């Protein structure tokens, strides 16, 4: 499994944001919104969550061959990742997820506060004018090899367009002392 | 305004 594909709990769906590796050991990045839910997952079990304030959680696989460094493009074909980074104002990004698929669009702003009602308000998120729906959270926002974030929230759809917020991926990487595989 |  890959960056952007299902992964549930019960009846709940989220995407897979990254694959990385703590100290060596293969885990999952996800939002989370995600892993407040359950610590046990189809991938395997929940070892980190961080929502709200934060979205980001995290799970360590039960079969360590499944953790796949790549991003899925939901056209048969998948983009490498190698690193992590910072999102900037303009950047040209895409999004994979397990609702829509595979969308494009450009950061239009950083370190946005983002309240959801009854949910919480999560702070410093990526703002970008990608498209999202139900489903497609946790799932990797990426320019190229680079790994940036990991889809939260937003407002619309894909038919009308919308704003989607990302929860920057250093920060969840810093806090698990995680490595992008 | 949702979580996705």
């Amino acid at each position: 499994i890959a960056g952007g594909e299902a992964i549930t709990t019960g009846g709940s769906r989220c995407s897979l944001g990254f694959n990385v590796s703590v100290n060596g050991v293969a885990h999952a990045l996800t939002a989370g919104h995600c892993t407040n839910i359950s610590a046990s997952w189809s991938i395997g079990t929940r070892t980190g969550t961080s929502f709200p304030n934060n979205d980001y959680g995290i799970i360590r696989h039960s079969n360590p061959a499944a953790a796949d460094g790549r991003v899925y493009l939901y056209n048969g074909s998948y983009q490498d990742i190698t690193t992590a980074g910072n999102a900037f104002v303009g950047q040209a990004v895409q999004r994979s997820g397990s609702t829509t698929g595979l969308r494009s669009g450009s950061v239009t702003g950083l370190n946005a506060t983002v309240n959801y009602g009854s949910s919480g308000i999560v702070y410093g998120m990526i703002q970008t004018n990608v498209c999202a729906q139900p489903g497609d959270s946790g799932g990797s926002l990426f320019a190229g090899s680079t790994a940036l974030g990991l889809t939260s929230g937003g407002s619309g759809n894909c038919r009308t367009g919308g704003t989607t917020f990302y929860q920057p991926v250093t920060e969840a990487l810093s806090a698990y002392g995680a490595t992008v595989l | 305004f949702x979580l996705f």
